[PDB]
């Protein structure tokens, strides 16, 4: 417990007591008896062995009832001492209950973190911790995997020694549903590495979150404050490890958020935030009341969330604005056009009586937008209801009905918010660059996580695909890459197929002839419909693709055209305005105004296909991973209720397969997962005898074949020395222990000489 | 003690007698040392034992004993006899202070070494640490490790 004083108040929730090792280490157990069964409802159950007769056991569960099974079927409890283990990859029996339980009692002692392997799993507590303050960062600095429990500061601190000893750039990619715990973790990993460095940059990194999440973030049916946009942060470092610079990637924000929402779920955060009446005087700069159902564009589904503090957020965005170092003047532009795009969706329009021509009703609201935007009013009106077109010397206009101003109202709206929030990241970048030398970095990735609503269309889609890639880079790196490293140093090996791929579907969605692409070409035929490009999908993948099937229509559910059948579950997609969600259209007409504004942000935001646009940056982003080392954070949901420390066996279980966690560690186990160059172990481990070395291959062979180890443990590779995870963290603590003994014979050394120049003084008063 | 058969020849008792003696800061000049000292003794004579090494000769002394029971010559002479018999290469000095060249440069940042030598192993006390480093570091305020050994080594 005194080994675990440095974390204080946290220690029980990171590691249990002594006492607590002691009770379950000597609680009941018999190795024969207590066993794992099939269960209908929750999986696997605990149960104990009451007969065994002619291949079938009879047992016990632990809800008292007898079942009787096949002798295949029962699964072997791990002992005592492997209760609540940190790392899974020490079981001595690994199966789907081992996992399950260890990660359900690490779990109901609010024990969040657990490794894996060389990865770690995540459970959402739905409870605030006291595991994430500067004291708990503090005590993880430096820490060996073995002496700190599992955190995902430690798995910071494990990618930070990893950048330096491989000299390599690191990645820590955080999986997980909607809801899971991806954003929380990416903002533990930036605030560990602020806080080392502190102990205004550092200050500014914290703050970049806050300012986003009030733009990009938006309570959805999964949750309260989901993310709208994928986002890779890299924190740079200097040759030695000094915290250098950060930047921030963002991937396509979800645009049709700003315009429309569904029955149960939000506009983004900064609209509710400004109408809270925290600060009235926004509210009188912006031209608009304190309720949001006065609105269009933001009050369709909800608008107040139970967990948030609409007040209290806004002061949290306006001051990371402040941290951020934006001007009175940045932070009220960002301020108005919100309010103007509030406004924007409130233009009426009608009919012209003669002819289907759309005419404004009223003009209240598009004088209020044009005041904020820096535009003439009759300008904006007549660029709606009449765009132009270039005919030698003249801008004749074209007709538009009142369907076709209230897309092109909607698409206008929708520009300017994903260009503002855009402008917002690029000048967070411009305050995170410092200018100050680098070497390396570690880049923390957060995408937007699979999700499942009743209505699933174009947005739902690119998003389930970004998921289903992520868990295709951990299946390559894991299963793969892996095999093939251990085949090219030329370490005996015989390929394991783990059954981890899903090249099927992600080539169902992006080869050609795939749904992208499909959509692709029928956004290039102008006669084209959503119909016509439902039967082309139907034609080249219905019978002939296995993840792409018929919808399951319900009656009291939303329409669906068809079903993928994605690595984390079914989903139904809508495939209405597709066509236009891809090519996404603008009133070339309005853009000139804004061009021409008084306003110069709005001037500056506007001074082929999103299918297209997405696929870029997806293919882009792996090949950034692959030239990283990465580190996978597994986050698991426990519950479909948001209730803390309940845990429903099914969707955790459903999580772990499909996250590929058991194969995973199993690899880990099974294969060599730690590695050093020759050269490089010379210098790292000549410490543990220095008489062994006195060609590097050769030197260190020489060494661990001079170590009381087991040698089974380590193989010599071409240009490697390969180890088990559990051989180097051995060696390890035998390089600490060795090191504590020279500097102990140092001191030694050091005591005798300034011992020896007291006697000097004292010989040349009387002797010398 | 009474196992310990005494090597030395009758000069070199007399010459350890007289470098006992200098160290003597009893009131009455009695030519005795207090247990706490014996150390710094065993130190002047060309000896480099750990602190525990010291505990270990002494028979396990509570700290009231290091300060105030006195010891005389004739049980001070088995003690250094027997530290004597038993201490780290060169070598292994080097690769203990290349843990902490981050650069494999050659050298150890001044106030780096200083904490390692204060808080590693048994620790050294901030004057003891002030007294060694003394005209030690560069320029650059760095250490040359290996220099450095050689410099202890020679002391
Ligand atoms: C068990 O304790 C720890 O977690 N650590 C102890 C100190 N370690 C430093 C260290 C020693 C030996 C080898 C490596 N490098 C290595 O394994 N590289 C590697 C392995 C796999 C892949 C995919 N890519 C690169 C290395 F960093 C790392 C932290
Ligand atoms: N480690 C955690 N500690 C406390 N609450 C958590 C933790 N992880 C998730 N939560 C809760 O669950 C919510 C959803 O987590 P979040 O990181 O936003 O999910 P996502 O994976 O969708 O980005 C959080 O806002 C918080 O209420
Ligand atoms: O709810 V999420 O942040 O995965 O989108
Ligand atoms: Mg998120």
């Amino acid at each position: 417990d005194a080994e675990m004083a440095a974390f204080g108040e946290a220690a029980p929730y990171l590691r249990k007591s002594e006492k607590e090792r002691l009770e379950a280490q000597t609680r009941p157990f018999d190795l024969k008896k207590d066993v794992f069964v099939p269960d209908d409802k929750e999986e696997f159950v605990k149960a104990t062995i009451l007969s065994r007769e002619g291949g079938k056991v009879t047992a016990e569960t632990e809800h008292g009832k007898t079942v009787t099974v096949k002798e295949d079927q029962v699964l072997q409890q791990n002992p005592p001492k492997f209760d609540k283990i940190e790392d899974m990859a020490m079981l001595t029996f690994l199966h789907e209950p081992a996992v399950l339980y260890n990660l359900k009692e690490r779990y109901a002692s609010w024990m969040i973190y657990t490794y894996s392997g060389l990865f770690c799993v995540t459970i959402n507590p739905y409870k605030w911790l006291p595991v994430y303050n500067a004291e708990v960062v503090a005590a993880y600095r430096g820490k060996k995997r073995s002496e700190a429990p599992p955190h995902i500061f430690s798995i910071s601190d494990n990618a930070y020694q990893y950048m330096l000893t491989d000299r390599e750039n690191q990645s820590i990619l955080i999986t997980g549903e909607s809801g899971a715990g991806k954003t929380v973790n990416t903002k533990r990993v930036i605030q560990y590495f602020a806080v080392i460095a502190a102990i205004t940059l550092e200050d500014q990194i914290i703050q970049a979150n806050p300012a986003l999440e009030a733009f990009g973030n938006a309570k959805t049916v999964r949750n309260d404050n989901s993310s709208r946009f994928g986002k890779f942060i890299r924190i740079h470092f200097g040759a030695t490890g000094k915290l250098a610079s950060a930047d921030i990637e963002t991937y396509l924000l979800e645009k049709s958020r700003v315009i429309f929402q569904l029955k149960a779920e939000r506009d983004y955060h900064i609209f509710y935030q400004i109408l809270s009446n925290k600060k009235p005087e926004l509210l009188d700069m912006l031209l608009i009341t304190n309720n949001p159902y006065d609105y269009a564009f933001i009050s369709q589904g909800e608008t107040t969330v139970a967990s948030i503090d609409d007040a209290e957020e806004l002061m949290a965005t306006d001051n990371a604005f402040d941290v951020l170092g934006f001007t009175t003047e940045e932070k009220n532009s960002m301020y108005k056009l919100t309010g103007a795009i509030m406004h924007f969706g409130n233009m009426k329009f009608k009919l012209k009586q003669r002819e289907e021509q759309a005419e404004p009703d009223g003009t209240e609201e598009a004088d209020k937008s044009a005041y904020l935007m820096g535009l003439n009013s009759a300008d904006l009106l007549k660029g709606l209801c009449h765009p132009r077109v270039k005919v030698g010397n003249e801008y004749v206009t074209k007709g538009q009905n009142v369907q076709q101003v209230v897309y092109a109202k909607g698409a206008l709206a929708k520009a300017v918010y994903e260009r503002m929030f855009n402008w917002m990241v690029t000048r967070i970048n411009a305050t995170l660059e410092t200018k100050q030398p680098r070497q390396y970095f570690i880049g923390v990735l957060d995408i937007a996580g699979f999700e499942i609503f009743d209505f699933n269309s174009f947005e739902q889609l690119c998003i389930n695909f970004t998921n289903e890639k992520l868990q295709q880079f951990f299946n390559h790196h894991m299963f793969v890459l892996e095999q093939e490293e251990y085949k090219k140093e030329g370490i005996e090996w015989e390929f394991i197929d783990f059954g981890m791929d899903l090249q099927a579907c992600i080539d169902l969605i992006e080869k050609p002839m795939g749904i992208m692409s499909i959509l692709e070409e029928e956004c290039m035929f102008p006669k084209a419909t959503d119909m016509t490009f439902k039967a082309k999908l139907f034609d080249n993948h219905l019978g002939k693709s296995s993840n792409f099937q018929k919808p399951r229509n319900i009656k009291g559910k939303p329409e669906a055209h068809f079903s993928l059948i994605h690595y984390a579950g079914t989903v139904d997609y809508n495939i209405i305005g597709w066509l236009q969600k891809n090519k996404d259209p603008l009133n070339e007409t309005v853009v000139d105004l804004y061009k021409k504004s008084s306003l110069k942000m709005l001037s500056s935001l506007f001074a082929q296909t999103v299918s297209a646009l997405h696929r870029e940056n997806l293919n882009k982003l792996m090949t950034n991973l692959r030239s990283t080392h990465p580190h996978f954070v597994r986050c698991i949901i426990p519950n479909e209720t948001k209730s803390p420390g309940v845990i429903d066996n099914p969707l955790v279980m459903h999580q772990l397969r499909c996250n590929g966690v058991l194969e995973g560690i199993r690899i880990c186990r099974k294969g060599f997962p730690n590695r050093i160059l020759y050269g490089d172990f010379r210098q790292r481990y000549r410490i543990l005898n220095p008489a062994a070395i006195p060609d590097s291959r050769k030197g260190a062979e020489k060494l661990l074949g001079s170590l009381d180890i087991d040698h089974n443990q380590y193989k010599f590779g071409h240009t490697k020395v390969f180890f088990k995870a559990g051989l180097l963290g051995l060696l390890e603590e035998m390089r600490d222990e060795r090191l504590s003994r020279i500097i102990t014979r140092i001191q030694a050394q050091s005591r005798g000489v300034l011992s020896r120049m007291e006697f000097k003084k004292l010989l040349e008063r009387r002797d010398s | 003690p009474s196992k310990i058969k005494i090597e030395f020849t009758p000069e070199q008792i007399e010459e350890f007698k007289e470098a006992f003696t200098l160290f003597d800061r009893t009131p009455k000049c009695e030519m005795k040392i207090t247990y706490g000292q014996c150390g710094d003794v065993l130190r002047a004579l060309g000896q480099n034992p750990t602190q525990a090494e010291v505990l270990r000769v002494l028979g396990k002394p509570k700290q009231e004993e290091l300060n105030s029971k006195m010891m005389d010559f004739d049980t001070f002479l088995p003690m250094l006899q027997h530290i004597s018999k038993n201490t780290g290469t060169y070598e292994d000095f080097v690769e203990g202070l290349r843990v902490f060249d981050k650069e494999g440069n050659g050298t150890v940042m001044g106030a780096e070494l200083r904490h390692v030598l204060a808080t590693l192993g048994e620790k050294l006390t901030e004057d003891e640490v002030e007294k060694l480093m003394a005209g030690q570091e560069d320029s650059n305020g760095c250490i040359n490790y290996e220099a450095f050994v050689k410099h202890i080594m020679a002391g």
